[PDB]
């Protein structure tokens, strides 16, 4: 059922810089050529992020690397990702990630988007895969794990379905996703945006801002959480990794001068804690 | 007579007096709500079979309804029932967003710990409310549902626990608490515990020990795009008058116009630089309109003494005469660049000044005069 | 207008500090007096042109 | 010079800016909850009762009271400053000009 | 580090300072405005008033 | 044994610990005001007389 | 540091009408440049040494 | 919380009334201060050169 | 402390007690002293923050330099920012990011007892 992945080759960490990302809209309200002063939990400014990646190079020694450890949750977590193939499928969320507590899974399954909270037995290494069929040139979905079991299940949603592009597409990074995920009063709130991109390493400097997704009724204590990646094929050593990276960072009460332009969009800012100009 | 009281007198001496502002009163009103059909779910809210274990409280969405209360006149009876969020008569003057309904039974003396602030057994380890609240209380004693007469075991509580709740957790582990120094491991006595109890229901309990349900109404206002909206029947928009309205709930005095303004498809009301309603997103026609003020200011009166003669002359400032938002006429107008001054006659003689007006522009009460 | 701008509610309120708002005005009224009196002290001098 | 030192004529220029922004930050203040729940009456009138209604707008009330009596005050206090310019520039016009 | 060992001292320059209150130097020191006051009665003896 | 109410019970209490988590394993209080602080805050807290 | 020194709470209530802590200093930072001003046209009116 | 708010907010009215008061005294003060270093500085150019 | 709470630097006291005095109070009527629960000795309080900074700045349509002034430091782990380079000792405080130049010139942006600064050269 679960599979314990090897052959991976152990690397230390990378960081980047945050630059300047991670605002999102605080509120839902329309504004517009106005400045705006806010306190609620951002990313602060030239922030250390920490940088993961999946990637497959060459053989001999060739890097091998798979990147989905288990990671602090904190104060709420700010989540980037570029890619080009559909790596990132989603998270897992809870405390103890076992059978003992509920456990909040986020996951796009390439065929729908599936929410679930539930007593989950998580496996040790969850991932999701898809697998190449030389013949008549095919990706398609053949693996899925993530979890054992699950019992209760105290909220579920599953969206209309659809098809993902599961091809192993070469080339730059075309598309970056940007997440910010908070735990309040038992509200699981997400934001969110889709900027194009080309790129071959770490974030690109910009600024956006990014939009109100969701507020999940979950209920549950977060003070972990995971990262799921999907899988290519040609056991637990007959895998190539793709290629995909993710940043995180965390959120810390900040205040922050918002600037909206002529239309009311979030343009600029300047974070109040970064320095003393 | 605006100068007469302002001055607190029934004689006011030659000059100029400030008399307030150009005023318009509204003479419609409109009331726009989401053209919502469907009544609330009040029936499985609070007719339900069964209802949940505090420690293992349900939540419900409710979406896309009229709530309107009054249906349950007929057959519920509530015990306790108390708002935090608003006055309970403007319920049905507003309208709702993120609703949801929290569902369960404790026992009697028990409903006194549904509140914010609060402590005790449910307060700490089975459903808590946060401080800031917004939302209703309701309770009712459900003794001829719930008690059995061997007891009704069915409805579990958490009495271990080694942490409080935070606000709307939901903690249905079963997992042996540790009270001593041992691990607990199984064990199940000496000082391990199983933490959860059954609340023996019975028929001959006291009122404290009678099973109660718990509604929790928990709700948003005035802030994003309604789901729910009261029992009011909306009217047809106006526009380009003074009027009264009541937008989604929120309601104002000013003159409708259309609007430019793009607001992001989750953004339902917008603010000017004073944190004040400028712009709403009509919820019938998802156009957006801009809200001016019905009022806007400039009224002076140039007096003779009172003691001498009652005519007054009166000036606009912000009035250009060459019915502008001006009290009366009967000619007598004069534009300036100080405003439009309706009730003196212009002559073309330069004179020495006596009251003065503004711009060059002084006044004197002269020659039949 | 600008505590209690068009809310009747509220002017009902705002009465009881009605004394308080004439007496925001009559310094200002003072102020707006005395601001055409220095243009004359300074310029006109001498009333023969 | 005076054409290209922009700064000469700063004295002038210091007292209609001033003046302006002593209104603008009166509208701002008007966003002040000063104590209340909000800043605006009819968020405050459209949600509570009149006896809820009566004790946030009273609250409203005296904070806008206050920041009009502020600015008043400072109105005076930059009156007078400029009173004894003026007197300053007509005893100058009588000994120097006349 | 000083006014840790002036609590005993209770000074007053503490306090203020421990509360927000503060106090700015001058531009001109006094050594400054001595230099002025000097350079205009050198300049009165030696001149009178060209 | 309580009281009678025209004649009521005034007992000290001293040098312990103020646990009153252990009645919620038997006791149920119909009536629970607080007029001095706020019963959220009472673990933090220490009492003298 | 005067009306809420070291203390979150009562910060983030302050901040609710924080505008006022601006205009009192700028009105402080007002007089101290007057101040260095006035020292500067009592003494230094001749620039010659 | 909600009735540390309600205290602590009388507080912060009342804290922020102090301040206003001073820097109010201070503006009244530095305009004396202005005019007696106006007429220092008319006798420095009167009376000294 | 027995459920006095608070922020500050704890430090050994001279103050003697009464008997039955449990805490001190200065004239702002804030706590600045405690007797210690468990030992029996007296602790003064003092708040961790002790203030005077202020930014000299060439406007930002030229360059984002800064120099950062400190009133209350004294530079001859110095409660500032960071020590950074170019840390000059003032009257008016330790003045941290600007150059020290022994030629005197007209003064430009004050800073206070006799010191002024510029933007100049590579600037
Ligand atoms: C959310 O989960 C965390 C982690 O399990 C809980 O924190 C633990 O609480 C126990 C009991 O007091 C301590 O022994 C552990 O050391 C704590 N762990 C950490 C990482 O802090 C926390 O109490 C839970 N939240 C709620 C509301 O119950
Ligand atoms: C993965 O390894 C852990 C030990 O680190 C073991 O307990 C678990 O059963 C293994 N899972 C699988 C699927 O082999
Ligand atoms: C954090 O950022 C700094 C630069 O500000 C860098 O030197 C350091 O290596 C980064 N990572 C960690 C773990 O400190
Ligand atoms: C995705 O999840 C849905 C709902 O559980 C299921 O019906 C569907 O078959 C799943 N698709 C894949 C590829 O696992
Ligand atoms: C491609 O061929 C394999 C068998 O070799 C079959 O299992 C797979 O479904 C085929 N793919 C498609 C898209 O039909
Ligand atoms: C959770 O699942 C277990 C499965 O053994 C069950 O015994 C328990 O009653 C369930 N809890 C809730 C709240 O449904
Ligand atoms: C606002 O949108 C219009 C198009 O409707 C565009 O021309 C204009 O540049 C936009 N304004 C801003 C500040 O981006
Ligand atoms: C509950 O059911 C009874 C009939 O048994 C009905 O009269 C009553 O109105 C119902 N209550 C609700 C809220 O639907
Ligand atoms: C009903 O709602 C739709 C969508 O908002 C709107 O287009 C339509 O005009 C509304 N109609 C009524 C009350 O007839
Ligand atoms: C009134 O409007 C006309 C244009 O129609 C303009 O020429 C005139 O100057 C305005 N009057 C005043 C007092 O400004
Ligand atoms: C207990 O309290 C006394 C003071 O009454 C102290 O001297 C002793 O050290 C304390 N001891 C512990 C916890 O051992
Ligand atoms: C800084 O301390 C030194 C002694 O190390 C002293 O001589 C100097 O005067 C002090 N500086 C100031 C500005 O007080």
């Amino acid at each position: 059922q679960c599979v314990n992945l090897t052959t991976r080759t152990q690397l230390p960490p990378a960081y980047t810089n945050s630059f300047t990302r991670g605002v999102y809209y605080p509120d839902k309200v329309f504004r517009s050529s106005v400045l705006h002063s806010t306190q609620d939990l951002f990313l602060p400014f030239f922030s250390n992020v920490t940088w993961f990646h999946a990637i497959h190079v060459s053989g001999t020694n060739g890097t091998k690397r798979f990147d989905n450890p288990v990671l602090p949750f904190n104060d709420g977590v700010y989540f980037a990702s570029t890619e080009k193939s559909n790596i990132i499928r989603g998270w897992i969320f809870g405390t103890t990630l076992d059978s003992k507590t509920q456990s909040l899974l986020i996951v796009n399954n390439a065929t729908n988007v599936v929410i679930k909270v539930c007593e989950f037995q998580f496996c040790n290494d969850p991932f999701l895969g898809v697998y190449y069929h030389k013949n008549n040139k095919s990706w398609m979905e053949s693996e899925f794990r993530v979890y054992s079991s699950a019992n209760n299940c105290t909220f579920e949603y599953v969206s209309q379905p659809f098809l993902m592009d599961l091809e192993g597409k070469q080339g730059n990074f075309k598309n970056l996703r940007e997440f910010v995920f908070k735990n309040i009063d038992g509200y699981f709130k997400i934001y969110s945006k889709h900027t194009p991109i080309n790129l071959v390493r770490d974030l690109p400097q910009g600024f956006s801002a990014l939009e109100p997704l969701v507020d999940l009724p979950i209920g549950i204590n977060i003070t972990r959480f995971q990262t799921l990646l999907a899988l290519h094929r040609s056991s637990s050593s007959g895998w190539t990794a793709g290629a995909a990276a993710y940043y995180v960072g965390y959120l810390q009460p900040r205040t922050f001068l918002l600037k909206y332009n002529e239309n009311g969009t979030i343009t600029d800012a300047v974070d109040c804690a970064l320095d003393p100009l | 007579s605006e100068t007469k009281c302002t001055l607190k007198s029934f004689t006011v001496e030659k000059g100029i007096y400030q008399t307030s502002n150009f005023r318009v009163q509204p003479t419609e009103s409109i009331v726009r709500f989401p053209n919502i059909t469907n009544l609330c779910p009040f029936g499985e809210v609070f007719n339900a079979t069964r209802f949940a274990s505090v420690y293992a409280w349900n939540r419900k969405r409710i979406s896309n309804c009229v709530a309107d209360y009054s249906v349950l006149y007929n057959s519920a009876s509530f015990s306790t029932f108390k708002c935090y969020g608003v006055s309970p008569t403007k319920l049905n003057d507003l309208c709702f967003t993120n609703v949801y309904a929290d569902s369960f039974v404790i026992r009697g003396d028990e409903v006194r710990q549904i509140a914010p602030g609060q402590t005790g057994k449910i307060a700490d380890y089975n459903y808590k409310l946060p401080d800031d609240f917004t939302g209703c209380v309701i309770a009712w004693n459900s003794n001829n549902l719930d008690s059995k007469v061997g007891g009704n075991y069915n409805y579990l509580y958490r009495l271990f626990r080694k942490s409080n709740l935070k606000p709307f957790e939901r903690d249905i582990s079963t997992e042996i608490y540790q009270a001593g120094s041992t691990p607990c491991n199984g064990v199940e006595g000496f000082n391990c515990y199983f933490p959860l109890q059954s609340y023996g229901f019975q028929p001959t309990n006291g009122v404290g020990y009678q099973p109660y349900r718990v509604v929790v109404l928990s709700f948003e206002l005035l802030h994003a795009p309604a789901t729910v909206c009261g029992p009011k029947k909306s009217t047809n928009l106006v526009k380009n008058k003074c009027v009264n309205f009541n937008f989604n709930g929120l309601t104002g005095t000013g003159v409708l116009t259309e609007s430019n303004k793009k607001f992001l498809p989750f953004q339902q009301f917008g603010r000017d630089i004073a944190d004040t309603t400028d712009a709403v997103r009509d919820p019938q026609t998802l156009e957006i309109l801009d809200i001016t003020p019905c009022s806007f200011g400039g009224v002076s009166v140039i007096t003779p003494g009172t003691n001498t003669s009652n005519q007054v002359a009166v000036l606009y400032q912000d009035v250009n005469c060459t019915t502008w938002r001006v009290y009366s006429t009967g000619s007598n107008v004069f534009q300036t660049r100080a405003g439009c001054l309706i009730g003196a006659e212009h002559v073309n003689n330069s004179y020495e000044c006596d009251i003065p007006i503004g711009a060059g522009i002084c006044a004197s009460y002269q020659t039949s005069q | 207008m600008y505590i209690c701008g068009d809310s009747t509610e509220c002017s009902n309120l705002l009465l009881q500090y009605g004394s308080f708002c004439t007496q925001l005005n009559r310094a200002l009224t003072g102020i707006a007096v005395e601001q055409d009196k220095n243009t004359q002290e300074v310029f006109a001098q001498v009333k023969q042109i | 010079s005076l054409s290209s030192t922009p700064s000469a004529l700063g004295k002038l220029q210091d007292v209609v800016n001033q003046n302006a922004q002593a209104l603008n930050t009166l509208v701002k203040q008007l966003s002040s909850n000063f104590g209340a729940i909000s800043s605006v009456l009819n968020d405050i009138l459209s949600r509570l009762d009149p006896p809820e209604a009566e004790v946030q707008i009273d609250r409203l009330i005296t904070g806008r009271l206050q920041s009009l009596q502020t600015y008043v005050t400072q109105q005076l206090i930059r009156a007078a400053e400029i009173r004894a310019s003026a007197n300053l520039a007509a005893t100058k016009m009588s000994e120097c000009v006349l | 580090g000083d006014c840790l060992g002036d609590i005993a001292a209770r000074d007053l320059i503490c306090a203020q300072k421990f509360n927000g209150l503060t106090v700015l130097p001058p531009l001109l020191t006094d050594e400054m405005i001595a230099q002025y006051t000097s350079a205009l009665l050198a300049g009165t003896i030696c001149s009178g008033w060209t």
